[PDB]
RNA sequence: AAUCCCCCGUGCCCAUAGCGGCGUGGAACCACCCGUUCCCAUUCCGAACACGGAAGUGAAACGCGCCAGCGCCGAUGGUACUGGGCGGGCGACCGCCUGGGAGAGUAGGUCGGUGCGGGGGA
RNA sequence: UCGAUCAACGGAUAAAAGUUACCCCGGGGAUAACAGGCUGAUCUCCCCCGAGCGUCCACAGCGGCGGGGAGGUUUGGCACCUCGAUGUCGGCUCGUCGCAUCCUGGGGCUGAAGAAGGUCCCAAGGGUUGGGCUGUUCGCCCAUUAAAGCGGCACGCGAGCU
RNA sequence: UCGCCUCCUAAAAGGUAACGGAGGCGCCCAAAGGUCCCCUCAGGCGGGACGGAAAUCCGCCGGAGAGCGCAAGGGUAGAAG
RNA sequence: GCUGACUGGGGCCUGUAGAGCACUGAUAGGGCUAGGGGGCCCACCAGCCUACCAAACCCUGUCAAACUCCGAAGGGUCCCAGGUGGAGCCUGGGAGUGAGGGCGCGAGCGAUAACGUCCGCGUCCGAGCGCGGGAACAACCGAGACCGCCAGCUAAGGCCCC
């Protein structure tokens, strides 16, 4: 689905979503990217719904790098009032500027409407962005 | 093919100011000098699109002097995803590592059109003299099958200079 | 293998002997010579010197021991240094170590 | 178990630390540091009881020394 | 030489430190001008509350 | 006797002293080395520790150099964050002032420095 | 120096469980049940995206996975006025308003030949039946109908009735 | 659920709540105690009858990841093993 | 009886924000490779191919309250100075309080709900339901009301008429 196997402790404190992506961010792996405006909890669901309906836009083929990840546990209670936490029931944390998706192999005119429709399965705004010198060497 | 830019110099001056003023905040340094510098930044972005840090800036700058220049950082900050600020190399004759870019040259060329692609690298870090800089390496290996890794020295080296190495990594395959 | 036994020996006793904080009776022995070395740490200081080198004496390297002990007492009790402690380094208690220790007495002591 | 609340626990806090800082007058017997592991370790003039607990062992003033992979040491200089 | 401090704005509502300040400076009801040496203790706390007091040499 | 240089101790800074490669040293120090009678030794072994030695060797170890492949150290500039003072946003959060200011990273640095004492040359 | 799951672990007695719709007093809106209020997970309704089904396909009619909201009619959360009292479901009587429109009026599109439908837009003037069953609200069912609309008003209305 | 210990929450002194997130104690040891002397791990690679992922042996590499009676933390081979 | 809050200088203590991936774990893409998933040639040790399993290892790329190679701003404490204040310390007499609330910031619980709940640091209401602004309004902005005045200047907020 997407999720970790192994974790060191089942739930964990909310925290907060304050700053920048501070690090993902430069476009790393492919030709064209999805990067983060806005910060939120995205889904383990969310991404596969994004991950899906890119490759269903393209042809089975193209590729496709996701590179954010959901290993944030998120609890909720059933109906219930206040004993305990838990329980169930996977996230992952996403600050502005940061690259999610980015795909490859592919025509610019295909990625940028699979990005867009991409981006319309996400909880925030987005941008659609290339790739370039600023995304340097390493 | 030769890029020059533009320089001017700095001492007070608040980044912020300067970079609403449409210029670009950045150091001039080498193993002879560190100095404060800014540029324009629509007049950088034109350059550094195409030169990339992978050829040389020659800056120019008042005095008039003309430096050449390597460009080894760019901090962009993350939110806006534009430059905040630059680091000039000001090259000397001593070898100096850099990045170098990648002529991917042939056809498939075996398993043609064809398996997949898969280009491991867009660069290589190598060892150069200033004077002899390699403006791109033509790699071509027709033997270009399915599955192998080639590692470095079977690179062409123009004729100037060493890697940076390491000699045992990956460049391209196809499968 | 890191850091030999004879270094870990070395360090335990010198260390053991540091905490106290007298004056410290120190004792190099090689295969040929014995010499003997009285320092106050802190100052990170010596203060007294002997060795069968400067002695220039032979035979019998235990024999030869004792008097480097003796030549150090005679000439440290002389600054008026009595008490110390024996510092005996990487060596066991015992022969030419021993007897430079026991020909140290006579002369400032405890040992 | 699992739900009802199988937590709930906590110890009391043991009230640790550093009790007298640089150039802090102290007298024989002044506990000068209250810890767990061997932290800092004895120096001159400073004890160490059996909870690896560091005292002054004579009047002074107390100085605190960074020997890098031999640790950090805390004496007391005398002057007493 | 000296300080000329005067009170512009209200410590109601500013932490107690801040109002612990005024007292150092011996300022005790708005307007009030006063006058006192300038050296670094003085001018520490004349600092801290410089968003209310405003100050003239 | 001061000064310098080499060795031997022994402190100190606590890796800029480290690893690896290479080279070098035996007169003197030092080590390995000769032996196991004696003191003393090995859950077996003189390996170690110990003694009595002095034929040989600097192979090992140790000391001294030189190499930046690794390791270690590491600016300046710029950001992040922030004491204090103000704004903005339904929110999540964001910006301005003034003062403090990393971490990663880039440039570089580095194959140690040094105190006391001896022994020997100066 | 010994006898403590005095473990409800600062340890009422050496020695102790239940029930009350037959109940009583003192208090509490410091605290529950009703209603309101905040909230809006849940619920009802929109909207974005648009895999896909629809012979083909402009989505005629559908609409996966995801996303954003509106409303405050549900079930809850909270515990804020009210416990020196804010009578509780349902029916009856009497209405009034909202519009997210059940009918009638006017529209666009259609996978609209006509007639008859489908879907969406405008529109709150008026209308919106009678019965069997159950306390029922709801719902099912009979016979009709232009239609047999959904909500709010302390789940409207007990100093109006039952 | 109720006392005690460890960690986090805890906002770089101490302290700090919730029917917040996770675990442990109600013992044990005449040696698992005192001192003197000695010794140094785990792991990996290579070699070695019965021997296997592992018994014991030999080589090199291995600054501590092992051990420290039991939970966790801190500490620790220049020893606390 | 100068020691006080506050402030300046100096020392020491710390492990948060930020960041990092060296530890503990998680983790995307690729490479190289143990064991095999056994396609099988065996059905003798063999035994090769892997667009599946895969340790470690290299490369790119990330995440963590109970991870840290790092690490600020600030905070604590001591010395020396300023600081005469409805300041401070000592002894003793009298209390009341031990339901708090809003808001800002930092956390947890909750749903990145609540005029929710629970701690931390501040503040104000409480007790300033006295005054001015915010239409009206405990706690938002302004500002600490001893009395009087048919005088002046300002704060917030305002200057078309009310
Ligand atoms: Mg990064
Ligand atoms: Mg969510
Ligand atoms: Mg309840
Ligand atoms: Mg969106
Ligand atoms: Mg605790
Ligand atoms: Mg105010
Ligand atoms: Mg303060
Ligand atoms: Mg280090
Ligand atoms: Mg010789
Ligand atoms: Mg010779
Ligand atoms: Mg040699
Ligand atoms: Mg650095
Ligand atoms: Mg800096
Ligand atoms: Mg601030
Ligand atoms: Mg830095
Ligand atoms: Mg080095
Ligand atoms: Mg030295
Ligand atoms: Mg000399
Ligand atoms: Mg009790
Ligand atoms: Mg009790
Ligand atoms: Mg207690
Ligand atoms: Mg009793
Ligand atoms: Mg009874
Ligand atoms: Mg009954
Ligand atoms: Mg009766
Ligand atoms: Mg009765
Ligand atoms: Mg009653
Ligand atoms: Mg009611
Ligand atoms: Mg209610
Ligand atoms: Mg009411
Ligand atoms: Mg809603
Ligand atoms: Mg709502
Ligand atoms: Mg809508
Ligand atoms: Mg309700
Ligand atoms: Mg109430
Ligand atoms: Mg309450
Ligand atoms: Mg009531
Ligand atoms: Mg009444
Ligand atoms: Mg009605
Ligand atoms: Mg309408
Ligand atoms: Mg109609
Ligand atoms: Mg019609
Ligand atoms: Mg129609
Ligand atoms: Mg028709
Ligand atoms: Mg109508
Ligand atoms: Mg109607
Ligand atoms: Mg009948
Ligand atoms: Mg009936
Ligand atoms: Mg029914
Ligand atoms: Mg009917
Ligand atoms: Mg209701
Ligand atoms: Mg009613
Ligand atoms: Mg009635
Ligand atoms: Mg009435
Ligand atoms: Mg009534
Ligand atoms: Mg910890
Ligand atoms: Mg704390
Ligand atoms: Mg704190
Ligand atoms: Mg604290
Ligand atoms: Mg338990
Ligand atoms: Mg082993
Ligand atoms: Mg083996
Ligand atoms: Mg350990
Ligand atoms: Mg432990
Ligand atoms: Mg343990
Ligand atoms: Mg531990
Ligand atoms: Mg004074
Ligand atoms: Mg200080
Ligand atoms: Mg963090
Ligand atoms: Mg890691
Ligand atoms: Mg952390
Ligand atoms: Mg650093
Ligand atoms: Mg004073
Ligand atoms: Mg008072
Ligand atoms: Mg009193
Ligand atoms: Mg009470
Ligand atoms: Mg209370
Ligand atoms: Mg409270
Ligand atoms: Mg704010
Ligand atoms: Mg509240
Ligand atoms: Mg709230
Ligand atoms: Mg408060
Ligand atoms: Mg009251
Ligand atoms: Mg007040
Ligand atoms: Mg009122
Ligand atoms: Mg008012
Ligand atoms: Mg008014
Ligand atoms: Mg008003
Ligand atoms: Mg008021
Ligand atoms: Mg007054
Ligand atoms: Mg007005």
């Amino acid at each position: 689905m997407l999720m970790p196997r192994r974790m060191k402790y089942r739930k964990q404190q909310r925290g907060r979503l304050k700053g920048a992506t501070k690090g993902g961010d430069y476009v790393a792996f492919g030709d064209y990217g999805l990067v983060a405006l806005e910060p939120a909890w995205i889904t383990a669901q969310q991404i596969e719904a994004a991950r899906v309906a890119m490759v269903r836009h393209f042809r089975r083929g193209g590729k496709i790098f996701i590179r954010i990840f959901p290993d944030k546990p998120y609890t909720k209670k059933p109906l219930e009032v206040r004993m305990g936490k838990g329980k169930g029931n996977y996230v992952a944390v996403v600050k502005p500027g940061r690259v999610m998706f980015e795909v490859a192999g592919v025509t610019e005119e295909q990625a940028m409407e699979a990005l867009r429709i991409a981006g319309h399965k996400l909880p925030i705004k987005t941008k659609i962005v290339r790739r370039d010198a600023y995304d340097e060497a390493q | 093919m030769e890029y020059r830019l533009k320089a001017y110099y700095r001492e007070g001056e608040k980044p912020s100011a300067l970079r609403r003023a449409g210029k670009l905040p950045g150091v001039m340094y080498n193993r002879h000098l560190n100095r404060k510098v800014y540029v324009d930044l629509v007049e950088f972005d034109k350059v550094f699109r195409q030169a990339s840090i992978h050829h040389v800036i020659v800056l120019e700058l008042p005095d008039g002097q003309s430096l050449p220049t390597l460009v080894r950082q760019v901090n962009l900050d993350k939110r806006r995803r534009r430059p905040e600020h630059v680091d000039f190399f000001v090259l000397s004759d001593e070898p100096v590592e850099m990045y170098v870019p990648l002529r991917f040259v042939g056809t498939p060329a075996g398993v043609r059109a064809g398996g997949v692609l898969q280009e491991i690298h867009r660069d290589i870090l190598v060892k150069v003299s200033p004077r002899n800089i390699p403006e791109f390496i033509e790699v071509d290996v027709s033997g270009l099958e399915i599955g192998d890794s080639l590692h470095a020295s079977d690179l062409k080296l123009p004729p100037g200079v060493e890697l940076a190495v390491s000699p045992e990594e990956t460049i391209a395959a196809v499968v | 293998a890191r850091l030999t036994a004879y270094e870990r020996r070395k360090f335990r006793v010198r260390n053991r002997i540091k905490r106290t904080g007298r004056l410290r009776l120190s004792v190099f022995r090689s295969l040929k010579h014995i010499y003997a070395q009285i320092i106050d740490d802190e100052k990170g200081v010596t203060l007294v010197s002997a060795s069968s080198l400067a002695l220039k004496l032979k035979g019998n390297k235990t024999e030869v021991a004792r008097q480097v002990g003796r030549a150090l007492a005679e000439k440290a009790l002389a600054l008026g240094i009595k008490q110390v402690a024996f510092d005996r380094g990487p060596y066991k208690y015992h022969g030419r170590v021993k007897a430079l220790a026991e020909g140290a007495r006579e002369g400032g002591l405890e040992f | 178990a699992l739900a009802s609340t199988r937590n709930g626990r906590d110890s009391q806090a043991k009230r640790l630390g550093v009790k007298r800082y640089e150039g802090q007058v102290v007298r024989a017997g002044n506990i000068l540091v209250r810890q767990r592991g061997t932290r800092f370790k004895p120096g001159k003039n400073v004890g160490m009881g059996r909870d690896f607990t560091l005292f002054a062992l004579v009047d002074g003033v107390v100085e605190f020394q960074d020997r890098g992979r031999l640790g950090r040491y805390v004496h007391v200089r005398p002057l007493a | 030489p000296r300080l000329k401090v005067k009170l512009v704005k209200s410590p109601i509502g500013y932490p107690k430190d801040q109002k612990a300040a005024l007292k150092a400076l011996g300022l005790r009801r708005l307007q009030q001008e006063r006058v006192l040496e300038d050296t670094p203790a003085i001018r520490g706390n004349v600092e801290k509350v410089a968003h209310l007091v405003r100050v003239e040499v």
